């Protein structure tokens, strides 16, 4: 107890509740809108999710910037390798950086 | 935002100390499931849809609008042309009509 502030604070009554949603839950909560955002897009988030391949959801995103779908399906390989060096480049930062 | 689903409209109603929006919103309803395509290869030419996409019901290409089915005839006016078919991943072979040709014969 001496090496412990909780053990003090406990004793002189403050005490912690837990969270009603556990770390897991919330994991299956974000692993759902993963699977839904990459599966069939924005469409679930209106209603049913409607399956559409990846590569054609990314040229409806492309349109919605006003590139035209052409550039996103003829630079296919390179945009899927921008992405991969991207996200390497994030769990890099994050293993790597202290805080 | 403004509700579930694509916003349409609102209208507000007063209520004690605050306010009650009704939202309305469109829902797609009852999806049926289709081979798709990204492109159509054409006289070595590449096809992208202008504003839809390709669908096949099993036998035949259609380009519809997104959101709600409606197949028409892939043709000049509902696509656009851009580059060869050697590039894009998934490009299917398929006739786009031309309007004109038929005037032309006729
Ligand atoms: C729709 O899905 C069913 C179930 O797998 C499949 O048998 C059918 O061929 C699909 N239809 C089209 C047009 O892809
Ligand atoms: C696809 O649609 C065409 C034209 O509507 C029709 O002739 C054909 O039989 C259909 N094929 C199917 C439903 O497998
Ligand atoms: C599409 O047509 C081209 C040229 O006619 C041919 O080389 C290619 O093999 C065809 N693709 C399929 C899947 O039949």
């Amino acid at each position: 107890a001496a090496r412990d502030l909780i053990c003090a604070q406990k004793f002189n009554g403050l005490t912690v509740l837990p969270p009603l949603l556990t770390d897991e839950m919330i994991a299956q909560y974000t692993s759902a809108l993963l699977a839904g955002t990459i599966t069939s897009g924005w469409t679930f988030g209106a209603g049913a999710a409607l399956q559409i391949p990846f590569a054609m959801q990314m040229a409806y995103r492309f349109n919605g910037i006003g590139v035209t779908q052409n550039v996103l399906y003829e630079n296919q390989k390179l945009i899927a390798n921008q992405f991969n060096s991207a996200i390497g480049k994030i769990q890099d930062s994050l293993s790597s950086t202290a805080s | 935002f403004c509700g579930k689903g694509y916003h349409l409209m609102s209208f507000p109603q007063s209520a004690p100390h605050g306010v009650v929006f009704l939202h309305v919103t469109y829902v797609p309803a009852q999806e049926k499931n289709f081979t798709t395509a990204p492109a159509i290869c054409h006289d070595g030419k590449a096809h992208f849809p202008r504003e839809g996409v390709f669908v096949s019901n099993g036998t035949h290409w259609f380009v519809t609008q997104r959101n709600f089915y409606e197949p028409q005839i892939i043709t000049t006016d509902n696509t656009f042309v851009s580059g060869n078919c050697d590039v894009v991943i998934g490009i299917v072979n398929n006739t786009v009509y031309d309007p004109l040709q038929p005037e032309l014969d006729s």
